[PDB]
RNA sequence: AUUAGGGUUCGAUUCCGGAGAGGGAGCCUGAGAAAUAGCUACCACUUCUACGGAGGGCAGCAGGCGCGCAAAUUGCCCAAUGUCAAAACAAAACGAUGAGGCAGCGAAAAGAAAUAGAGUUGUCUUGUCAUUUCAAUGGGGGAUAUUUAAACCCAUCCAAUAUCGAGUAACAAUUGGAGGACAAGUCUGGUGCCAGCACCCGCGGUAAUUCCAGCUCCAAAAGCGUAUAUUAA
């Protein structure tokens, strides 16, 4: 029919992104994911249950 | 860190006499360890004169003067010659323009171009 | 046009882009030496090829070829004046054990540090980024310059620096 | 089973000459059929203009419509069928807009479940679709 | 080289048969050059024999070379 | 270029050789040309004209128009490298050179390299956290100047009596991904075989690990996707 075309993006709810505070760049941002890794059976983003 | 007067030494490499143009040839190198920025063409003449017992300043040639990373150092080429006729003879026009006995600038060369172009056309008289 | 200037490349990537074990590795190699990305290590490792791929030629000729006593001879005086083998080992064997970390070891940012100047190796790469550090007197501010033995006891600050001489 | 001959070369050169065309990656390479057909003419990407909006239905077991356009190269007046790349992208599209045109990844092979489609859309009144698509851009006119 | 055909007027054909080497194959395949050589009447060379022959101004359109000895 | 080896592939393009100057063919001069910023003629196109006539050849440099997916300034200069020549330089008196060099544009490609470093108190041996302290440095602004033919870049310096500047250091890093291949969520909203994704396998039909989004995380990083070729695989 060629008319629902885009239905999903046109209906998605548009959600602001937060301000975050600002990420070194980097030597440094390698310092910050060695010392993340290091120095502290491995799950790199764990998530909280939820149904 | 002392705080003291601004010092400058001047030494000479590669030192070469050539009777063939009236002077001598050689490598400057200039030490500068605590000088604010870089030490002035005119400068290095004025000691590389007193250095070298030159009855006058003006017969010394200096330029390509490159000063070296770190800073506290730079070097270059030197010529003294004979006398300033001799200078004044033999030096490339663009280093006596440096040192304010050059001569003027020629015109354009675009203008010299078309006129010479249009002059192809005339014959005798006219050209 | 008509300029004859040459250049090269002085690394590659890895064949296989996500292996779980090199990566750690190489996370691992840039938080110790305090690397920016994994260039540096890719850089290093075209390095060691380079001369095992050297070394490995040289050892398959007869002891006495004189490319053998020559390239030989060169590589080892190369190996023992950085210091990446040990002055006592003088083999062509040995630079065919030669790893990442031996090279790494010999850059002046972890030379630095070893050395003092500096805090850390985060610390030692600000310090020579902005020309604290001397090298016989010549200011350096490359963190990758590989240091000869001769020259690790020439490193201090620099005279033009606030840390040495300097205003 | 092959010949061993110490002065049997020119047997080995030929039969390898002979055997090397049954190899349909190197016969298309040293050819000109496929050249010749395909639409593109040898090129990573072409020109063209749009003809119509048009809708594809995605193969078994799939079931969607896939947006497409037919759209004519301007170097050569061929027509084929060109895929729009992302959600309602197809908006960005009008009739008679110049458009740019890549392959679909499998060097003239359909792609996924859209039946004999081959191309797709990446730029379209010389902006590209990605970037209208992230409203990094705006189209002209 | 050898004789390979006397039915011109003081001109001959010969055969230089030799081995060309593939690389690739590192095999040998067999491989002849054909000349035109002028032959004075000072020798009688027949199909078949080896003849020494040495170069020299062009003579015609295609010889270049004079029989000098028949083995 | 790729490659353990054997090979596969590319080579219009800087050096060497050949060829051509819209197409064809003739030729004069000359030591040397079948020369084309030489001549002659025809064929195409094409410019000026007072209609009698007379002209043209960028596959040189720059620049147009077209063609295309696809490629810069109608810039400076002969200072360097060379060529020619009746010619060293200079003295009333400066040879020509789009060859060449120099700059502009230029994320083809290549090298080096920023986007922070040390802390203090508590919170939670480290490590995150809200702080609240120090120094350091470039990006940048400038100069007694340096460089350069002249400019511009690089270097040098922020007094030598006398020289600016970071704290949201807002001087704020991106491009692709997170079911498998393949590093990284059995998070939360929306949609409901639609929209869409997906190189391949597949996901979506009301509890989507795969779409659209937020958060978080992963990879490479001043780079990172995509298409088409090609090498390895
Ligand atoms: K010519
Ligand atoms: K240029
Ligand atoms: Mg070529
Ligand atoms: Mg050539
Ligand atoms: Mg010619
Ligand atoms: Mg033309
Ligand atoms: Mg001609
Ligand atoms: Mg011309
Ligand atoms: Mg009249
Ligand atoms: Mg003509
Ligand atoms: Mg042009
Ligand atoms: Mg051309
Ligand atoms: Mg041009
Ligand atoms: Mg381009
Ligand atoms: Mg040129
Ligand atoms: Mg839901
Ligand atoms: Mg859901
Ligand atoms: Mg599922
Ligand atoms: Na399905
Ligand atoms: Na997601
Ligand atoms: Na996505």
């Amino acid at each position: 029919s060629l008319a629902r075309a885009g239905k999903v993006k046109n209906q998605t709810p548009k959600v602001a992104k937060q301000e975050k505070p600002k990420q070194p760049r980097g030597r440094a941002l390698k310092r910050l994911k060695y010392t993340r890794r290091f120095l502290s059976k491995v799950h790199m983003n764990k998530q909280p249950p939820g149904k | 860190f002392q705080k003291k007067k601004a010092e400058v030494c001047i030494r000479t490499s590669q030192f070469k006499v050539n009777k063939l143009l009236n002077r001598k040839q050689f490598i400057v190198e200039v030490n500068h360890p605590h000088w604010c920025g870089t030490v002035p063409t005119q400068l290095i003449r004025k000691k590389l004169a007193t250095l070298y017992k030159v009855p006058d300043a003006s017969q010394v040639s200096l330029f390509g003067f490159k000063t070296k990373f770190g800073g506290g150092k730079t070097t270059g080429f030197g010529l003294i010659y004979d006398d300033l006729a001799s200078l004044k003879r033999f030096e490339p026009n663009y280093r006596k323009t440096r040192m304010g006995f050059g001569k003027a600038r020629l015109p354009a060369r675009k203008s010299v171009k078309e006129r010479r172009n249009r002059n192809k056309k005339l014959r005798g008289k006219a050209k | 046009m008509r300029n004859y200037n040459n250049f090269n490349r002085v690394w590659k990537a890895p064949r296989r882009p996500f292996e779980k074990e090199r990566l750690d590795r190489e996370m691992k190699l840039c938080g110790q030496y305090g690397l920016r990305c994994k260039r540096e290590i890719w850089r290093v490792n075209m390095t060691l090829s380079k001369m095992r791929r050297t070394a490995r030629l040289l050892l398959t000729l007869p002891e006495n070829h004189p490319r053998r006593l020559l390239e030989g001879s060169a590589i080892m005086r190369r190996c023992h004046e950085y210091g990446f083998l040990d002055e006592e080992k003088d083999k062509l064997d040995y630079v065919l054990s030669l790893t990442v970390p031996d090279i790494l070891e010999r850059r002046l940012q972890t030379i630095v540090f070893k050395a003092g100047l500096a805090k850390s190796v985060h610390h030692a790469r600000v310090l020579i980024q902005q020309r604290h550090i001397a090298v016989a007197k010549q200011i350096v501010t490359i963190p990758s310059f590989i240091v000869r033995v001769s020259s690790e006891r020439h490193i201090a600050f620099a005279d033009a620096s606030p840390f040495g001489n300097g205003r | 089973t092959k010949t061993n001959g110490q002065n049997a070369a020119r047997k080995l050169v030929r039969l390898r000459c002979r055997n090397r065309w049954a190899d349909k990656g190197w016969k298309r390479a040293h050819t000109f059929s496929a050249r010749k057909a395909n639409p593109f003419g040898g090129s990573s990407h072409a020109k063209g203009i749009v003809l119509e909006k048009i809708g594809v239905g995605a193969k078994q077991p799939n079931s969607a419509i896939r947006k497409c356009v037919r759209v004519q190269l301007i170097k050569n007046d061929k027509k084929i069928i060109a895929f729009v790349p992302n959600d309602g992208c197809l908006h960005f599209i009008e009739e008679n807009d110049e458009v740019l045109v890549s392959g679909f990844g499998r060097s003239g092979h359909a792609v996924g479940d859209i039946p004999g489609v081959r191309f797709k859309i990446v730029k379209v009144s010389n902006v590209g679709l990605y970037a209208l698509y992230r409203q990094k851009k705006e189209k002209p006119r | 080289g050898v004789v390979h055909s006397t039915k011109m007027h003081r001109t001959i054909i010969i055969r230089r048969n030799y081995l060309h080497f593939i690389k690739k194959y590192q095999r040998y395949q067999k491989r002849h050059k054909s000349l035109a050589v002028h032959c004075s009447p000072a020798f009688d060379p027949k199909q078949g024999d080896e003849v020494v022959i040495g170069q020299c101004r062009p003579l015609s359109k295609t010889i270049r070379y004079n029989v000098l000895e028949v083995v």
